[PDB]
Parts: structure tokens; C-alpha cells; sequence
RNA sequence: UUGACAUUGUGAAGAGACAUAGUUUCUUUACUUAUUCAAUGAAGCGGAGCUGGAAUUCAUUUUCCACGUUCUAGCAUUCAAGGUCCCAUUCGGGGCUGAUCCGGGUU
RNA sequence: GAUGGGGAAGCUCCGUUUCAAAGGCCUGAUUUUAUGCAGGCCACCAUCGAAAGGGAAUCCGGUUAAGAUUCCGGAACCUGG
């Protein structure tokens, strides 16, 4: 190692050119990025009423996975299957017999907002899943109260695209299980009992307690050094 | 009449670099390499390597800008983009 | 009441050197010091004090980055100027108000820390520091007019008095010398009662 | 349908659940330009009874005017 | 001839 | 130049009204998220840890500068040389460190 | 004097780098997942505005009713490839 020397630099405060560092804290982001971030923050910092933030109490990981294991067995019928059953009934309406009564009863979820609000107050819905992120929140802000009123097993789920997956839309904002097959009665019963024990009971506080009076980072360190 | 910008015409215009070529075709390095074989378009050595690279001697591959103007049309390129969309 | 629109009551800006301003208070200026060389002292059309071309280096890129001070009486080409919090006490250095002992004299002092110099900027003038206030850091000064003001202790100011002192002793003696004096400031001469 | 509960709740404009959203959204809009495009109606009950219909060719704009 | 803005160059 | 209503929100404390069980009004003192002002080709901010220390300890940590730059009209630029651990050893390339860590605030 | 923006019921007004996602270069068997882009670097303002300001390069001789540092003869020079 005879020719190779050691010329360390002194990045100092007076003699060097400061090396490249990760300055991603001070990037001047675009306006839309700044706005979405600051809306998130301004919502974390303010006291919110108790009907908002009555969300943010969703099904935990295991129970959401278990709920979707069952709800995915009832995906509504798609375009190709629709045309195929239409071709079958097309054959049978005149040849053997069908009054739209050759193919059996269909069982699938119910996913319209007007439809599910009209399915409650009947009352036939057996379990209601309500997405927790609707941007105009006042669309769903009143569903838990009506559900508890009419005595329906509601549960609030994390994600609306997640709901839309089992309906074959992009977002769906509500879903309902109204009637299930024969092999799934025990599954649905145990699931509604689980939702009872985990959502109805774990959250007797939610009715009170305006949430969101959280301080920043610098303000918090200021108060915590003061007191 | 408009003295004329010592680094435009001649060797500097006859050839184009590999990075310039790919940036112009707007595909990728792998797709460029496959298309340059399907055609096939080979690399060239200029008679003034300093007069082409505008001042320098850095190992580089040059490609006959007219060859790549003919390569830009190439109905295979759109098939490649269609496969990307299908993916 | 006609000078407001500004058709012919602007300023004459062709021969002016530029805005005389201190450096932008960056990391080194607020944590340590930094050095520069004074390279030429020049006339500026319209002022009464001579300007000074100080050349610093760029801490963040391989470059040079030259400023324009207002020369204090005593500096000379080839001098090293120091700027920051850890600067010494010599004529020419720019220091923060909190780090100069009472009784001292500064010039071109800032008003709100980071605005680059408001008070004591004309030829000959200086401003005395009369005391501090460490708890709730503040500082008391004495402006040229005789006012006793109080400002923050992180506002900078360059040590000394402004050059060119004495400009108002020699009479003008002539309408022509007032003509040549105000020819380069604005359109105010001759006057009407 | 849920529109009866939507349009009834939209009538209590001084309740807390609404006068908090008023303050969130009036901040949010004050950053975008004076006139911009809205991705979707923000009173989908009030637009429907004025003539809106959720099919191609119906557009919603948002405009801010001085007082 | 050429009737459009972009043609396919037809010629090596 | 003054008074009023609206934009206008979060506490603490003091007194009144529920007539010794918690909802409302005047008072002072704090807050920061609204709104206001200025700068930066949003570069080193927060109080606060951590190693360094001194300083001084009344039980054990609280306040200070971060502490790589001051005889001189020189120079400072190529993912930074070194140290160390792998490749597939070939023209060399990768990893940590040199350059402490955290943060839903550019100052 | 356009754009980014902001005023005005409106013809239109302010302002010129401003509070904007304001483009243009390098390398790549980037390595494993096998027909889908990877790693980087640099920063500033459209445009108009002078036949007296700035600025690449030409001379002599002859020639017509009326043209010439321009046409003819000769001898040169600048810019780009």
C-alpha cells in the first residue's frame, strides 16, 4: 500500500464544500401535495365532534380477514356469467321449461346506498359493513345511529376500495349480507357474535370524547420542557 | 449572414449517442437493444471522435442518426407498447 | 401631490452600484464565523460613503459569491472580514448585537434580525450600544437622532463608523454645484415655494 | 333512500357535526384558485333536485366571489 | 405525395 | 379617531347564576390550528436525547458554545481518499464507516 | 409587454421573476423472478426596443444617355464543413 495516502477532509464550518446529504425534509413540494398533507394535519390538530371520529374504530386485522373470508363467497355475478345464464334460460324458456324458474335462487351481497338504507327499515339486512373513508362523510355519518335504532348488526370497515373488490366496482361505501346459503349459517352466526363482542362492547366510550386535541412536535416538546 | 455555431453540422450531426438515441425513441434500454437487433442497426466509429463528442474522448457508441429516423416508425414498437398495456 | 404617480419623479439608477446589503444569515453566519477578502473600495453615484466589494466563498458549492458592504472608516483593500457569531472585535467585522459589550459602537445595524441593515447608514454616522437585557434577550441602543431604542440581540451590525465624515462643512457656493449634486438623485431641484 | 336523511341533516347548519366540517372545508377551498373544477358534487342530494345526473357530460365547477 | 403531418417513410 | 356585529377556535384561574350533585355570564393569564408580516435558487430547525468535556455537584443534574476554520491579497470542484467485509479476481464492482439518532412543522 | 396569478358588473386593469409540477444532459447484462425503467447530475427566465451605441470579412484600375467599394480585369480576405 505504498502509493495510496490518506487525505481526510474537514467538512468543518469554514473550510470544505459540504457533501451531498438527504435534504428531503426541506423539499418545496407541489401545491396539491402540500394541501393534502396540511388537511391531514389540520384534522389531527382540532377537536372533532363525537359523531365524527366515531369512525377510526374499525374491525381489527384478524376479524376483518375473517369477515372477508366469508363475504368473498358471495360475489355478485359478472358479465360473462350473466350472458351464460341468459343463454341457458334462452334455451329452456321454450324447449323444456322456464319462467325464470329453471335456474335456482341467487345469493349475493347488496351494495347500493339507497338500497341498503331501504333494506334496513324492512328489516332484512343481517350484517351491514360501512366504509370508514367517504370523502363527503355526511353520506354515512348517520348510518350507525339508524342501525342501532332498528337493531341491525353494523360494523365499520377500513377501506372502501376493499369493499368494492367484493362487488366489482372501484368503491362501494356500504355492503350488506341479507340472506346466506345453508352451509354458512354457523359461519354468519359466529361472525355476528364476534362483531358483537369486539365492536359493540369495546367501544362504549366512543359516544363521548371529542377527539383530536393533539399538539404538534415542537409545541409538545415546548410544553413538556416547561412543565 | 449569421455566423454559424461551431458545433452543429458534420460529424456532430451525422452520429448520435446511445443515450440520446434511447431518449429520442422513448422506449427503454432493453427494448432499444432488441429492436436494434431485429433491424438490425449497428454502431459506427466516427472519423473525428473529438469533433463528434463536442470536445472529448470518452468511450461511447454512435449510431447514424438517419438509421434511427428510419427506425422510429417500425410497426414493432407499437406492438411492444401494446404488450406493456396488456401487462 | 404630483410626485405620486411617478412619471418623472423616480430615481436615476444607471450608474448605481447595487443594493448595499450584508450577507444572508445562513448556518455558518449564525453558528460560527466566515471569512472574506475586501477587493476594491469604490464610489457609488448618489451616496456619500464609499462602497466595498467583499468576496466570500460558497459553503455549499464550488463557487465565489461577492457582496457589497458600506465601508467603515479604516478598512483597506486586502483585509480579511469576519462574519458570524464567533467573530472577533475589530473594525470591519459584523457581529450579533448580543455579543458586543456595552459602550461599543456599530454601524449599519439591523432592525429585525435578518433584514440586512437599517440604522446608521449615511456617511459619518454610528450607533452606540448602551446596555443589554439577557433574560428575555433584548438590547438598548442610541440612534443618531438621539432616540434610545431597544431591539433584538440577534440583529447584526458591522463595527466602526461610516466613512466619508465631514461632507457638510464645505459650502456649495454655486447653483451649479447643487445642480451637479442633485442631477444623480432625483428630480427635486430647483424648488418652488 | 338515504337522501331524506341527507337533506334533513343539511338543514341543521349550526350543529357541531356540521359547523366543524364548514371550517375544515372553507380552509381547504381557500388554497385552490378562485375558479376550479370539482371532481364530484359535494351536495349530491341538492344537485339532483336542481337537475344534476351522474352521466357523462354533467360538469361541476366551484367559484369564490368577494363579499 | 404527403397528405398528413406524419408519414411512415417507406424507404430505407 | 372611536362603539358595535361577523371572520373567532383550545385551556387555567378567579367570582356570579343551576336552588353541597356541572351547565351558562364579567375578569386576568396561557395556547396555536384560523388569519397577518418577511426571507430563503424552502440547507443543517425542535428541546431533547446520546457519546466528548469542562463546570458545581448537596444527591443528581441542571443553564453556556457544539469545541476541526484569526500573523500573510496562495489553493480548496469529478458518488472523497483511507479503514474494514464480500465477490468471482480482470480491465474492477458492491456494503458499513469516514459524516450519531429521532420528528404527521422550510425558517 | 405575454404566461403563473390577482382584481373589475364589464370594455379590461395590475405585474416581469413574480407565491407555478415553468427542462435538458449522463450512465446502465442496475441482476436475478426472465416481453412492463433503473440509478443520477445542473439550475433561470418568453419576447420587443438603436440604418448616430456594440459588431467577422475588399482594394485599385476601366466602364454608361442615366448604375457601381455591386458590373468587367486583376489582387485579396472572413465564416462554416
Amino acid at each position: 500500500n505504498p502509493l495510496t495516502h490518506s487525505t481526510p477532509k474537514n467538512f468543518g464550518i469554514g473550510q470544505a464544500v459540504q457533501p451531498k446529504r438527504n435534504l428531503s425534509r426541506y423539499v418545496k413540494w407541489p401545491e396539491y401535495v402540500r394541501v393534502q398533507r396540511q388537511k391531514k394535519i389540520l384534522s389531527i390538530r382540532l377537536k372533532v365532534p363525537p359523531t365524527i371520529a366515531q369512525f377510526q374504530y374499525t374491525l381489527d386485522r384478524n376479524t376483518a380477514a375473517e369477515t372477508f373470508k366469508l363475504f368473498n363467497k358471495y360475489r355478485p355475478e359478472t358479465a360473462a356469467e350473466k350472458k351464460e345464464r341468459l343463454t341457458k334460460e334462452a334455451a329452456a324458456v321454450a324447449e323444456g321449461k322456464s319462467k325464470q324458474d329453471a335456474s335456482p335462487k341467487p345469493y349475493a351481497v347488496k351494495y347500493g346506498l339507497n338500497h341498503v338504507v331501504a333494506l334496513i327499515e324492512n328489516k332484512k339486512a343481517k350484517l351491514v359493513l360501512i366504509a370508514n373513508d367517504v370523502d363527503p362523510i355526511e353520506l354515512v355519518v348517520f348510518l350507525p345511529a339508524l342501525c342501532k335504532k332498528m337493531g341491525v348488526p353494523y360494523a365499520i370497515v377500513k377501506g372502501k376500495a376493499r369493499l368494492g373488490t367484493l362487488v366489482n366496482q372501484k368503491t362501494s361505501a356500504v355492503a350488506a349480507l341479507t340472506e346466506v346459503r345453508a352451509e354458512d349459517e354457523a359461519a354468519l352466526a359466529k361472525l355476528v357474535s364476534t362483531i358483537d363482542a369486539n365492536f359493540a362492547d369495546k367501544y362504549d366510550e366512543v359516544k363521548k370524547h371529542w377527539g383530536g386535541g393533539i399538539l404538534g412536535n415542537k409545541a409538545q416538546a415546548k410544553m413538556d420542557k416547561r412543565a | 449572414m449569421r455566423i454559424k455555431k461551431k458545433n452543429t453540422r458534420g460529424n456532430a450531426r451525422n452520429f448520435i449517442t446511445r443515450s440520446q438515441a434511447v431518449r429520442k425513441l422513448q422506449v427503454s434500454l432493453a427494448d432499444f437493444r432488441r429492436l436494434c437487433i431485429f433491424k438490425g442497426i449497428y454502431p459506427r466509429e466516427p472519423r473525428n471522435k473529438k469533433k463528434a463528442n463536442k470536445g472529448s474522448t470518452a468511450p461511447t457508441t454512435f449510431y447514424y442518426a438517419k438509421d434511427i429516423q428510419y427506425l422510429m416508425h417500425e410497426p414493432v414498437l407499437a406492438k411492444f407498447r401494446e404488450h406493456k398495456t396488456f401487462a | 401631490q404630483r410626485k405620486g404617480a411617478g412619471s418623472i419623479f423616480t430615481s436615476h439608477t444607471r450608474l448605481r452600484q447595487g443594493a448595499a446589503k450584508l450577507r444572508t444569515l445562513d448556518y455558518a453566519e449564525r453558528h460560527g464565523y466566515i471569512r472574506g477578502i475586501v477587493k476594491q473600495i469604490v464610489h457609488d453615484s448618489g451616496r456619500g460613503a464609499p462602497l466595498a466589494k467583499v468576496v466570500f466563498r460558497d459553503p455549499y458549492k464550488y463557487r465565489l459569491r461577492e457582496e457589497i458592504f458600506i465601508a467603515n472608516e479604516g478598512v483597506h483593500t486586502g483585509q480579511f472580514i469576519y462574519a458570524g457569531k464567533k467573530a472577533s472585535l475589530n473594525v470591519g467585522n459584523v457581529l450579533p448585537l448580543g455579543s458586543v459589550p456595552e459602550g461599543t459602537i456599530v454601524s449599519n445595524v439591523e432592525e429585525k434580525p435578518g433584514d440586512r441593515g437599517a440604522l446608521a447608514r449615511a456617511s459619518g454616522n454610528y450607533v452606540i450600544i448602551i446596555g443589554h437585557n439577557p433574560d428575555e434577550n433584548k438590547t438598548r441602543v442610541r440612534l443618531p437622532s438621539g432616540a434610545k431604542k431597544v431591539i433584538s440581540s440577534d440583529a447584526r451590525g458591522v463595527i466602526g463608523v461610516i466613512a466619508g465624515g465631514g461632507r457638510v462643512d464645505k459650502p456649495l457656493l454655486k447653483a451649479g454645484r447643487a445642480f451637479h449634486k442633485y442631477r444623480l438623485k432625483r428630480n427635486s431641484w430647483p424648488k418652488t415655494r | 333512500g338515504a337522501y331524506k336523511y341527507l337533506e334533513e341533516l343539511q338543514r341543521k347548519k349550526q350543529s357541531d357535526v356540521l359547523r366543524f366540517l364548514q371550517r375544515v372545508r372553507v380552509w381547504e377551498y381557500r388554497q385552490k384558485n378562485v375558479i376550479h373544477r370539482a371532481a364530484r358534487p359535494t351536495r349530491p342530494d341538492k344537485a339532483r333536485r336542481l337537475g344534476y345526473k351522474a352521466k357523462q357530460g354533467f360538469v361541476i365547477y366551484r367559484v369564490r366571489v368577494r363579499r | 405525395k404527403s397528405t398528413t403531418s406524419w408519414s411512415t417513410a417507406s424507404v430505407r
